[PDB]
C-alpha cells in the first residue's frame, strides 16, 4: 500500500565533521554556545516534522556551522585546544575534572581571540524560542478523519409504557 | 461484576500502566507510540464493535508495528531470490554490501 | 510519666540492640518531614537534564523565553553552586 | 487458630476478591486472584487433620494451574496487542487459554473433579464459604470478557457442568459431596447464559448463592455431615427439617418458589436467541438434581427415622450461638417469585 | 511472532504436561509449576524490552515475587503431607474421591 | 440489552439524578406491601427457630424487620422503575431516530385480505 | 563475548585441575580393599525465602532515588522496610525463631 | 552471525524442560530446572535484560531452587527485530524499574500486603496441632 | 549534529537497500520496488533487520549485540 519516498543519494552529501569524540567534548561549550542558531532551528524542524526526509536542508546548515566553528578555533586557537582534548582523549570516561588548568587556558585563549565566554551552568539545558519562517506542519500523524460520535440521545424521562411487560405482571 | 471505583474517584490505581502512550518516566517513548495513539484516537467514544469495524486499517498499522510479521516476510522474499540469483550466478553483491565501503560519522 | 521513664530504662539494660534499632527507626522516619534541606533535593533533581530541551516556536509572545542561552530568561542554578 | 488471625485471612480473602472485581488491568486481576489463593487455605485448614490437609493441597495443586494458565492467556495477548486492559481478548488462542483457566477456578466440567472432595475434606463453614464467596471474582471477569467468549465452548461445559451434577449427586449420600455436585450444576447454569446476557448470570448467582448460604446455615445448626445423621433432626428439633425440605423444593426450582426464577429467566433468554433445543436438554438433566432433592427430603422430614436413647440429654439443651440471617436467608431463598421484574436494577 | 517466542511456548507447553502427568513425587508437581512461571517470566520479560515498553518493567519482578510465595506455600504443604505420610508419594492422597 | 456501557452513566451510583424526574412508588403500593409481607414472615421464622412463641415473643424485632424490608423494597422499586424508564427512552429515541428499520405498514381491512377457511370435520 | 570466554575458561581450568587430581593417584597400583526431618529447619528455608522476596523488592532503590517525587518514594520504601520489619516481629513472638 | 546464538539457546531452554518434565529423581529433575534456569538467564542477558536477568539468577536460582533442593535433601530470525536509536544516557529497563516507588505505590502496597499475609499463612500452616 | 549524521546515515542506507532490492526483483513479477507495508504514510522509524539486512554477518552481529557484550 504505497511507495516508500527515499531522497537521491546525492542529496545526502555534504562535508563530513571529521573529527573524533574528545574534541567535540572539548569544544561542545563553545559550540552550543556559539551555534546555538540553526542548531535550534534543526531540532524544531525534527520535532515538529516528525520525519527525516524533511529536514536535510537544515542538517547542512548545523554541518556548515559547525565546520565554520573549527575553522576558526584551527585558526586561531589550535595547540592550547590541542593539549585540551588531548587531555580528554586520554580518560577512560573523558573527564572533564581531571587537567582544569588546560580548561582554564583554553578558555582564556579564546575569551582573548574571539572575545567568546563559556556558558555557565544550566544554561545549555534551558529551553530557547526559535524565529522561523517555516510553516507548521496541520497534519504531522497523516491522521485520517475521526469516525461520527453516537447520536447522543438527550431528553426527559418518562414513565415505562405499561411498566414492566414483564409476562404477565401489571407493573 | 466490574465496579469502576477508580472512575468515581478518580483514583487512578492503575490505568496508568495500560498503554505505551501514557506518561513513561523521563519521556522515554514506546516503541509503536504513534501507531497506538492513533488507533486510541480513533476509536474513543464510538463503542467496541464500532471500533472494531470501523477503525480495523489503525488497528492494522499497530499490528504490524508490534509484530513487523509483513516486514520480516519481505525481506525474507529478498534474501531468498538474492541467495537464488547468487546461488545460479547473475547477481554479485556490492562493495557496500561486502564491507568495501567509506563509513560515515 | 515516671513508668514509661522505667520501661525505657529497664529495656535500655538487657535489650541495647533493641532500643538502638527503634530509635534509629523512628529517626529515619520523622526526620525527613523536618529538614529544610529535601526541598533541595527535589530541585536538584528537577535541574538534572537526562533529555534534549525542545525549542519553542517563537510568535511574539513569550518574553519568559529566552532566545539565546547566554540571556538572562530562564531558570538559573546560582543557588546551586553556591550549595 | 487465633481469632485476630482469622478475621484477618478472612479481610485478606474478601480484598482479593474486591481487588479483582474493582481493577482494570490483567496483572492486578491476577494478583487479586493469587492474594485470595494465599489467604484461603489456612481458611480450609482450620480445623487440622488429615482430610482437610488432602483437600487443601488438592485445591493449592488446582488453583495454581488455573492462576499459571491465566497468565499465560494475559502474556499472549500482551504479546497479540499491546494492551494490558480487560476487554475484548484481542486473540483467538488468548481467549481459549483463559476460558479454560476460568472454568478450572470455577470448577466447571470438564474440570469438576476437585469440587466435591474438596468439600468433603473440609468443615461446613469452610464448604460455605468455598462455595459462596469463591465463584464472584471468576464469574465477574467472564462478564467482563462475555463479548468474547467462544458461545460453542462455553455451551458446551456449561452442559457438561449440568449433566455431571445431576448423575454425580444421584450416588451421594454426604452432604457436602451433595451440595457440591449442586454447585457444579448451578455452576453450569451460569454459564450458559454468559454469551446472551449477563443479567441473567448475576440473578442466577445470587438465588443460588441464598439458596447455599440458607442450606449449609441450616446444616450447620443441626450438626449433621451425612444423610442418616440428618435422619434424626426431626426427633430434636422438627422446625429446622420443616425449613430445610422447604429450601430443598426451592433448590430444585419447582414453582412457585424462588429457584424457579433463574431457569425461567435463562430459558426465556435463551429463546429470544433462536435456541431451543439446549434449555429443553437443560431442564430435563435439572430434574436430577430435583430427584436427589427430593431423596433427602424424604429421609429427612416427609418421614421418621428411628431415632436413639441419648437424645434425651439433647432434648434438655438449647444452641448457645444463634446465627444472624438464617431467617433472612430461607424467606428470600422460598418467596421472592413475585419481585420477579425487581431484576432490572442489573442486580 | 518469531521461532524465539515459539520455542518458549512450547517449553510452557512441556511443563504444563509434565505437571498434569503425575507419574509420583509432588515435589516434581511443583518443580514443573516452577518451571511453568520461569517460561512466564522470560517470554514476558522478552514481550516488554522488545516493544520499549517501560512501565512494565515492574511485571515480571512482582510475577516473581508472587509465584514465589506460592511456592513457599505449596512446600509447606507438601511437608505437612510427608509427616503425616512419611512420602510425598501422590497416590497417598486417596482419602478424598468423588 | 446491556445498558453497562450507556453514555453519562456514573460508576456507582443507585439511583441517579434523572431518576427523580418519575412518580415515586405510593406507600401503599403492592409491592410494598408484599416486602412488608416478607419481613413479618421472617420475623415469624426467626421466633421459631429460637424456640419462642412465633406470633408473641418480640414485637420490636418483628417492627424493626418489617420496616428494613419496606424500606429496602421503596429503594429498590425507584431503581426499577428507573431502569424501565430509560429502557423504554432509548427504545423510542432508536425508532425515532432510525425511520427506514421501522417503516409505517400500509393499513388493510379484513374485507379484503384471503386467508384460508379450514374446515373442523 | 568476554564474559563467555571469562566463564569457558575459568571451567575449563577447573575441570582439568580436579580431573588431574582425581586421575593422577589412580595410576599405580595399591590395594584397593535418617527420618526425624527436622520442623524448625524448614522454616528457617521458608523465612530465608519471603526475606529473600521482599529484598527483591527492595533492590531498585539505588535507582529509585532520581525521580523527582522524593515524598512519595521515600514513603513507599519506609512502608517496604516497616513491613518487613512487621514480619520479623511477627515470626519472633509467635516462637518462629527458636531452637 | 553466530549461527542464530538466541535460537541455540531456545533449543537448550526445550531440552532442558523436557528433561526435568519427565520428572525423573526429583533431585535430578532439580538440576535440570537449574540447568534451564541459567539458559534462560543467559537469554535475557543476551537480549538486554542485565538487572532482569541478574534478578532471575538471583532470586529464582539462588533462592527458591535452593529451597527446593534443601526441602528434597531433608526426605528421601533474530536481530531484526530490534531497535534503530539509542537510549540517552541510562538504561530504560532500570528507570522502568525503579519507577515502581513514584508510579506503582499501589503495586507496592498490595505486593507487600501479600508477603506479610504469606508470612502468617506459613506460620499458621505449620503450626501443626 | 549526531541527529542531522544519523539521519542521513539511515537515509544513505535505505537508499541502497532500494537501489539493491530493485535491482534483484527485477524479474519476480508481481513485486513492487520499494513498496510500503503500512497503510498510512507517516515515516516509520526502520528496523535493524531493514537496514543491515542485506548487508555481511559481521556488522550484522556488531550493530545488534556490541553494546551488550561490550565490558
Ligand atoms: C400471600 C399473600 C400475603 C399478603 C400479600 C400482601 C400484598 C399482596 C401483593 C401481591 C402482588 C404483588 C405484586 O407484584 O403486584 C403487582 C400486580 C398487582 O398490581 P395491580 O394489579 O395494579 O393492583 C391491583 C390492586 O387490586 C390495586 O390495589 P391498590 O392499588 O388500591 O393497592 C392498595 C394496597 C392496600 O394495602 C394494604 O391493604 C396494606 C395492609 C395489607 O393493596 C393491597 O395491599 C391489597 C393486595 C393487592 C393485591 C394485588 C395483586 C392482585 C393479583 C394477585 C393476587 C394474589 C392474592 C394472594 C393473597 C393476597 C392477599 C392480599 O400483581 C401482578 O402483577 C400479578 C401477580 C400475580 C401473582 C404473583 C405472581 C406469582 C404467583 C405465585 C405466587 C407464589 C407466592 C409465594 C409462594
Ligand atoms: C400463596 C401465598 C399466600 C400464603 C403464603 C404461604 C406461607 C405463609 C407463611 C410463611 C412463613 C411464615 C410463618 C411460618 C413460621 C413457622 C412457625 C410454625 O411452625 O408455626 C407454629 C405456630 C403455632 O405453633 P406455636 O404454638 O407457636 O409453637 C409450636 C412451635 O412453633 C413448633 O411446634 P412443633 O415443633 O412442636 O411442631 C413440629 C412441626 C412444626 O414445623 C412447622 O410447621 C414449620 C413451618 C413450615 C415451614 C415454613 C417454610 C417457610 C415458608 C414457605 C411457604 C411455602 C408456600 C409455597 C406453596 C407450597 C407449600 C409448601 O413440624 C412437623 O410437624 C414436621 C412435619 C412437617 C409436615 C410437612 C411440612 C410442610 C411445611 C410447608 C409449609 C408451607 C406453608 C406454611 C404456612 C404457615 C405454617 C406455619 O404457627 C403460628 O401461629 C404462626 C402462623 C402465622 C401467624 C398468623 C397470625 C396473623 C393473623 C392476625 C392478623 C390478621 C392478618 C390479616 C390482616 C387484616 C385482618 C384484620
Ligand atoms: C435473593 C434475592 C437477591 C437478594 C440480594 C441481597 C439483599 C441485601 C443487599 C442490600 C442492598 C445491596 C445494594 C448495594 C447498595 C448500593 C449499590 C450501588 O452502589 O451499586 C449499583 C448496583 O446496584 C445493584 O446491582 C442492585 C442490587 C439490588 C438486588 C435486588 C435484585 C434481586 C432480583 C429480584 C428478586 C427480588 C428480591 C427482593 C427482596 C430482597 C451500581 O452498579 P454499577 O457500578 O453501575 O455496575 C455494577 C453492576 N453491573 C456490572 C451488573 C452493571
Ligand atoms: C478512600 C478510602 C480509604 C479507606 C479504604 C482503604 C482500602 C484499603 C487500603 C488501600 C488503599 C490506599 C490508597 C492508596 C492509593 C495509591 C495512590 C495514591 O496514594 O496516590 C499516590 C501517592 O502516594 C501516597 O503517598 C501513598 C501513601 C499511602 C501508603 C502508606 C500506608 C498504606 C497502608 C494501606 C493498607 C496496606 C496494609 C495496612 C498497613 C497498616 C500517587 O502519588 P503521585 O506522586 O501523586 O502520582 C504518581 C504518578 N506520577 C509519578 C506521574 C506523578
Ligand atoms: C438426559 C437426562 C434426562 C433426565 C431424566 C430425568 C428423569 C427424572 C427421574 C430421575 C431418577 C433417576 C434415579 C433413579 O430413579 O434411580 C433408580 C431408583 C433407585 O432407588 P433409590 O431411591 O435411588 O435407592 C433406594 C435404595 N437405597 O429407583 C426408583 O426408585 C424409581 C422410582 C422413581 C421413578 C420415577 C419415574 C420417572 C419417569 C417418568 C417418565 C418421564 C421421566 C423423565 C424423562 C422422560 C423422557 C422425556
Ligand atoms: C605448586 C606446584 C604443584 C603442582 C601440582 C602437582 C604436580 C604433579 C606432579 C606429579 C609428579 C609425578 C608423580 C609420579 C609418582 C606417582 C606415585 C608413585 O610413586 O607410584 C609408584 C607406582 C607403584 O606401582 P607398583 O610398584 O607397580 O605396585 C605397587 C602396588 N603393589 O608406580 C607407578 O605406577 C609409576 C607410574 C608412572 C609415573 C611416571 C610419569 C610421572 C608422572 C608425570 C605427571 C603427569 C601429569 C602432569
Ligand atoms: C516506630 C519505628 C518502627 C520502625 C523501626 C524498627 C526497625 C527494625 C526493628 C524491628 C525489628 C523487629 C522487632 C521484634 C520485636 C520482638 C520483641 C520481643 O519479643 O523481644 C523480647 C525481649 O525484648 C523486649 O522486651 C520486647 C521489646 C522491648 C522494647 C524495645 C525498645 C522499645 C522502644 C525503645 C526506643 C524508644 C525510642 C527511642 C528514643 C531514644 C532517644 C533518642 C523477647 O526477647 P527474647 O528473644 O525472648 O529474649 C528474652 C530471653 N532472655
Amino acid at each position: 500500500p504505497g511507495i516508500v519516498e527515499l531522497p537521491t543519494l546525492e542529496d545526502l552529501k555534504v562535508q563530513e565533521v571529521k573529527v573524533s569524540s574528545s574534541v567535540l567534548k572539548a569544544a561542545a561549550h563553545h559550540y552550543g554556545a556559539q551555534c546555538d542558531k540553526p542548531n535550534k532551528e534543526f531540532m524544531l524542524c525534527r520535532w515538529e516534522e516528525k520525519d527525516p526526509r524533511r529536514c536535510l536542508e537544515e542538517g547542512k546548515l548545523v554541518n556548515q556551522c559547525a565546520l565554520d566553528f573549527f575553522r576558526q578555533i584551527k585558526r586561531h586557537c589550535a595547540e592550547p585546544f590541542t593539549e585540551y582534548w588531548t587531555c580528554i582523549d586520554y580518560s577512560g570516561l573523558q573527564l572533564f575534572r581531571h587537567c582544569r588548568k588546560q580548561q582554564a587556558k583554553f578558555d582564556e585563549c579564546v575569551l582573548d581571540k574571539l572575545g567568546w565566554v563559556r556558558p555557565d551552568l544550566g544554561e545549555l539545558s534551558k529551553v530557547t524560542k526559535v524565529k522561523t519562517d517555516r510553516p507548521l506542519p496541520e497534519n504531522p500523524y497523516h491522521s485520517r478523519a475521526r469516525p461520527e460520535p453516537n447520536p447522543e440521545a438527550e431528553g426527559d424521562l418518562k414513565p415505562a409504557k405499561h411498566g414492566s411487560r414483564l409476562f404477565f405482571w401489571t407493573m | 461484576p466490574f465496579f469502576d471505583v477508580q472512575k468515581r474517584l478518580g483514583l487512578d490505581l492503575d490505568r496508568w500502566m495500560t498503554i505505551q502512550s501514557a506518561e513513561q518516566p523521563h519521556k522515554i517513548p514506546g516503541r509503536c507510540h504513534a501507531f497506538e495513539k492513533e488507533w486510541i484516537e480513533c476509536a474513543h467514544g464510538i463503542g467496541g464493535i464500532r471500533a472494531e469495524k470501523e477503525c480495523k486499517i489503525e488497528f492494522d498499522d499497530f499490528v504490524e508495528c508490534l509484530l513487523r510479521q509483513k516486514t520480516m516476510k519481505r525481506l525474507s522474499a529478498i534474501k531468498r531470490q538474492r541467495d537464488k540469483l547468487i546461488k545460479e550466478g547473475k547477481y554479485t553483491p556490492p562493495p557496500h554490501h561486502l564491507g568495501k565501503e567509506d563509513p560515515r560519522p | 510519666a515516671g513508668r514509661i521513664a522505667s520501661f525505657l530504662k529497664n529495656a535500655w539494660a538487657k535489650e541495647p540492640v533493641l532500643v538502638a534499632s527503634f530509635a534509629i527507626g523512628g529517626l529515619a522516619i520523622i526526620l525527613p518531614s523536618l529538614s529544610p534541606y529535601t526541598n533541595y533535593a527535589i530541585r536538584i533533581n528537577r535541574a538534572t537534564p537526562y533529555n534534549y530541551p525542545v525549542p519553542l516556536r517563537d510568535d511574539g509572545n513569550m518574553p519568559d523565553v529566552p532566545s539565546h542561552p547566554q540571556d538572562p530568561q530562564g531558570p538559573s542554578l546560582e543557588w546551586l553552586k553556591n550549595l | 487458630m487465633n481469632p485476630i488471625i482469622y478475621t484477618t485471612l478472612i479481610m485478606t480473602v474478601m480484598s482479593g476478591t474486591m481487588l479483582v472485581m474493582i481493577s482494570s488491568h490483567w496483572l492486578l486481576i491476577w494478583i487479586g486472584f493469587e492474594m485470595n489463593l494465599l489467604a484461603m487455605i489456612p481458611v480450609l485448614m482450620k480445623n487440622f487433620n488429615p482430610r482437610a490437609t488432602e483437600a487443601a493441597t488438592k485445591y493449592f495443586l488446582t488453583q495454581a494451574t488455573a492462576s499459571m494458565m491465566l497468565m499465560m492467556a494475559i502474556i499472549i495477548n500482551l504479546l497479540y496487542s499491546g494492551q494490558w486492559t480487560i476487554t475484548k481478548m484481542f486473540n483467538p488462542v488468548a481467549m481459549t487459554m483463559m476460558t479454560m483457566a476460568l472454568a478450572m477456578k470455577l470448577g466447571l466440567s470438564p474440570f469438576h473433579f476437585w469440587v466435591p472432595e474438596v468439600t468433603q475434606g473440609i468443615s461446613l463453614q469452610a464448604g460455605l464459604l468455598l462455595l459462596t464467596w469463591q465463584k464472584l471474582a471468576p464469574l465477574s471477569v467472564l462478564c467482563q470478557i462475555s463479548q468474547s467468549i467462544n458461545p460453542n465452548l462455553m455451551l458446551t461445559m456449561a452442559m457438561l457442568s449440568i449433566l455431571i451434577g445431576g448423575w454425580g449427586g444421584l450416588n451421594q449420600t454426604q452432604l457436602r459431596k451433595i451440595m457440591a455436585y449442586s454447585s457444579i450444576a448451578h455452576m453450569g447454569w451460569m454459564t450458559a447464559v454468559l454469551p446472551y446476557n449477563t443479567t441473567m448470570t448475576i440473578l442466577n448467582l445470587l438465588i443460588y448463592i441464598t439458596m447455599t448460604l440458607a442450606m449449609f446455615m441450616l446444616l450447620i445448626h443441626s450438626s449433621a455431615t451425612t444423610t442418616l445423621s440428618l435422619s434424626h433432626t426431626w426427633n430434636k428439633m422438627p422446625v429446622i427439617t420443616s425449613l430445610m425440605m422447604v429450601t430443598l423444593l426451592s433448590m430444585g426450582g419447582l414453582p412457585p418458589l424462588s429457584g424457579f426464577m433463574p431457569k425461567w429467566m435463562i430459558i426465556q433468554e435463551m429463546t429470544k436467541n433462536e435456541s431451543i433445543i439446549m434449555p429443553t436438554l437443560m431442564a430435563m438433566t435439572a430434574l436430577l438434581n430435583l430427584y436427589f432433592y427430593m431423596r433427602l427430603a424424604y429421609s429427612s422430614s416427609l418421614t421418621m427415622f428411628p431415632s436413639t436413647n441419648n437424645m434425651k440429654m439433647k432434648w434438655q439443651f438449647e444452641h448457645t450461638k444463634q446465627m444472624k440471617l438464617l431467617p433472612t436467608m430461607i424467606v428470600l431463598s422460598t418467596l421472592v417469585l413475585p419481585m420477579t421484574p425487581a431484576l432490572s436494577s442489573l442486580n | 511472532m518469531p521461532l524465539v517466542y515459539m520455542n518458549i511456548i512450547m517449553a510452557f507447553a512441556i511443563a504444563l504436561a509434565g505437571l498434569l502427568m503425575y507419574r509420583s513425587h509432588l515435589m516434581s508437581s511443583l518443580l514443573c509449576l516452577e518451571g511453568m512461571m520461569l517460561s512466564l517470566f522470560i517470554m514476558s520479560t522478552l514481550i516488554i524490552l522488545n516493544t520499549h515498553f517501560t512501565l512494565a518493567n515492574m511485571m515480571p519482578i512482582i510475577l516473581l515475587v508472587f509465584a514465589a510465595c506460592e511456592a513457599a506455600l505449596g512446600l509447606s504443604l507438601l511437608v505437612m503431607v510427608s509427616n503425616t505420610y512419611g512420602t510425598d508419594y501422590v497416590q497417598n492422597l486417596n482419602l478424598l474421591q468423588c | 440489552t446491556m445498558m453497562s456501557g450507556r453514555p453519562g452513566r456514573v460508576p456507582l451510583q443507585f439511583l441517579p439524578n434523572e431518576a427523580r424526574s418519575l412518580p415515586p412508588p405510593k406507600l401503599t403500593d403492592p409491592r410494598l406491601v408484599y416486602m412488608g409481607f416478607l419481613g413479618y414472615c421472617s420475623g415469624l421464622i426467626d421466633n421459631a427457630i429460637r424456640r419462642r412463641p412465633v406470633v408473641s415473643a418480640g414485637l420490636h424485632r418483628q417492627l424493626l424487620y418489617v420496616t428494613s424490608f419496606v424500606f429496602f423494597g421503596y429503594y429498590l422499586l425507584k431503581r426499577q422503575d428507573y431502569m424501565y424508564a430509560l429502557r423504554d427512552h432509548d427504545m423510542f429515541a432508536y425508532v425515532k431516530s432510525h425511520p427506514e428499520d421501522f417503516p409505517e405498514k400500509d393499513k388493510k381491512t379484513y374485507g379484503e385480505i384471503l386467508e384460508e377457511f379450514h374446515p373442523v370435520r | 563475548m568476554n564474559i563467555m570466554l571469562t566463564l569457558l575458561t575459568n571451567v575449563t581450568l577447573a575441570s582439568l585441575l580436579v580431573l588431574i587430581a582425581f586421575w593422577l593417584p589412580q595410576l599405580n597400583a595399591y590395594s584397593e580393599k535418617r527420618l526425624p526431618f527436622s520442623m524448625k529447619f524448614f522454616l528457617v528455608a521458608i523465612t530465608f525465602l519471603l526475606f529473600d522476596l521482599e529484598i527483591a523488592l527492595l533492590l531498585p532503590l539505588p535507582w529509585a532515588s532520581q525521580t523527582n517525587n522524593l515524598k512519595t518514594m521515600l514513603t513507599m520504601a519506609l512502608f517496604l522496610l516497616i513491613l518487613l520489619a512487621a514480619s520479623l516481629a511477627y515470626e519472633w513472638t509467635q516462637k518462629g525463631l527458636e531452637w | 552471525m553466530t549461527m542464530y546464538i538466541a535460537f541455540i539457546l531456545s533449543t537448550i531452554f526445550v531440552i532442558g524442560f523436557v528433561g526435568f518434565s519427565s520428572k525423573p529423581s526429583p533431585i535430578y529433575g532439580g538440576l535440570g530446572l537449574i540447568v534451564s534456569g541459567g539458559v534462560g538467564c543467559g537469554i535475557v542477558l543476551n537480549f538486554g535484560g542485565s538487572f532482569l536477568g541478574l534478578m532471575v539468577f538471583l532470586i529464582y536460582l539462588g533462592g527458591m531452587l535452593v529451597v527446593f533442593g534443601y526441602t528434597t535433601a531433608m526426605a528421601t530470525g533474530d536481530w531484526v527485530i530490534y531497535d534503530t536509536g539509542d537510549s540517552g544516557f541510562f538504561s530504560e529497563e532500570a528507570m522502568g524499574i525503579a519507577a515502581l516507588y513514584s508510579y506503582g505505590t499501589w503495586l507496592v502496597i498490595v505486593t507487600g500486603w501479600s508477603l506479610l499475609i504469606g508470612v502468617v499463612v506459613i506460620m499458621e500452616i505449620t503450626r501443626g496441632n | 549534529l549526531f541527529q542531522a549524521e544519523k539521519d542521513r546515515r539511515v537515509l544513505q542506507m535505505l537508499r541502497e537497500n532500494l537501489e539493491e532490492e530493485a535491482i534483484i526483483m527485477k524479474d519476480v513479477p508481481d513485486w513492487k520496488v520499494g513498496e510500503s507495508v503500512f497503510h498510512t504514510t507517516r515515516w516509520v522509524t526502520p528496523m535493524m533487520g531493514e537496514l543491515y539486512g542485506l548487508r555481511t554477518n559481521e556488522e550484522i552481529l556488531s550493530a545488534t549485540y556490541g553494546f551488550i557484550w561490550y565490558t
